């Protein structure tokens, strides 16, 4: 779907949950 | 320790 | 889910329960990729050397939820299967090679808060973000510990491990279809999938476009959380082929 991966509690509304910022730190 | 679903769902 | 936590609620959208119908328990995990398909493990449904062997009328998919035994009422959705496909060369005589599975929904499930799919990675996604070290997250109801059950959904995120790495940890031929993931014994910090889990995904959030995508399906691993051992995961992007065929196909 073309709105896959956009989460309606999360990225729909600009919040992050408690852990994804760990994964965009192991980005690097 | 399920409860049980909706008869629904199994007929 | 070993040393994990509580999801919130909404986390995992995607996250799809496979439910047998009698007795009533849980069997895997799985996910939502469209409105009408999803994904799991090939082992969730057939495995001969157990004389495991699930037909589409045994079985029922429960999306949305949160609570692992409750009935969500309002919240969850419970769909019946119309068919479903295990890998041709699925290779449950040796290794597990190509644990992947579809399920074609017989109707579909209407989109939520709570119930939203997950995307397929595209090479260049795959390319980017399938490297060591690179962490990935991990949700199920299954085994809080080598087996006792959690009372919600768990979410663990863990780096995926060099090839040599992985391979250097089993006996088990690894092949290009499998990766594993989880922290060495000296990294300190620790977690795996573990039995119930199977099937469930394995998802990392694009930094490009902020979309999560499925990398890895809960295949198998040696105990659970255990020093010098990893999760083992199918590889979805290296077989992303045949799920398209099928969709297009069906
Ligand atoms: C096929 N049937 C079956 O039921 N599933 C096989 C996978 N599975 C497990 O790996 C469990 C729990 C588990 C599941 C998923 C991830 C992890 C993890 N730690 N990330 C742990 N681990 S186990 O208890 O060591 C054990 C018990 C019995 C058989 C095997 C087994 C392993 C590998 C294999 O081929 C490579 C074949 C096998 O038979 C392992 C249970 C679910
Ligand atoms: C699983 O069971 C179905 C139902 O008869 C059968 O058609 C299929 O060949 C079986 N698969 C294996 C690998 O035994
Ligand atoms: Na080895
Ligand atoms: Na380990």
């Amino acid at each position: 779907e073309a709105d896959c991966g956009l989460r309606p509690l999360f990225e729909k509304k600009s919040l992050e949950d408690k852990t994804e910022r760990e994964l965009l730190e192991s980005y690097i | 320790d399920f409860e049980e679903i909706p008869e629904e769902y199994l007929q | 889910i070993v040393e994990g936590s509580d999801a919130e609620i909404g986390m995992s959208p995607w996250q799809v329960m496979l439910f047998r119908k009698s007795p009533q328990e849980l069997l895997c995990g799985a996910s939502l990729i469209s409105d009408r398909w999803v994904l799991t493990a090939a082992h969730c449904l057939l495995y001969p050397p157990w004389d495991k062997n699930f037909t589409e009328n045994d079985l029922l998919v429960r999306i949305g939820k949160h609570s692992r035994t409750r009935y969500e009422r309002n919240i969850e959705k419970i769909s019946m299967l119309e068919k479903i496909y295990i890998h041709p060369r699925y290779n449950w005589r040796e290794n597990l090679d190509r644990d992947i599975a579809l399920m074609k929904l017989k109707k579909p499930v209407a989109f939520s808060d709570y119930i939203h799919p997950v995307c397929l990675p595209d090479r260049e996604t795959a390319a980017s973000l399938l490297q060591a070290g690179y962490k990935g997250r991990v949700t199920g109801w299954g085994n809080l510990k080598e087996t006792g059950q959690p009372s919600v959904l768990q979410v663990v995120n863990l780096p995926i491990v060099e090839r040599p790495v992985c391979k250097d940890s089993t006996r088990i031929r690894i092949t290009d279809n499998m990766f594993c993931a989880g922290y060495k014994p000296d990294e300190g910090k620790r977690g795996d999938a573990c039995e119930g889990d199977s099937g469930g995904p394995f998802v990392m959030k694009s930094p490009f476009n902020n979309r999560w995508y499925q990398m890895g399906i809960v295949s198998w691993g040696e105990g659970c959380d255990r020093d010098g051992k990893y999760g083992f995961y199918t590889h979805v992007f290296r077989l992303k082929k045949w799920i398209q065929k099928v969709i297009d196909q069906f």
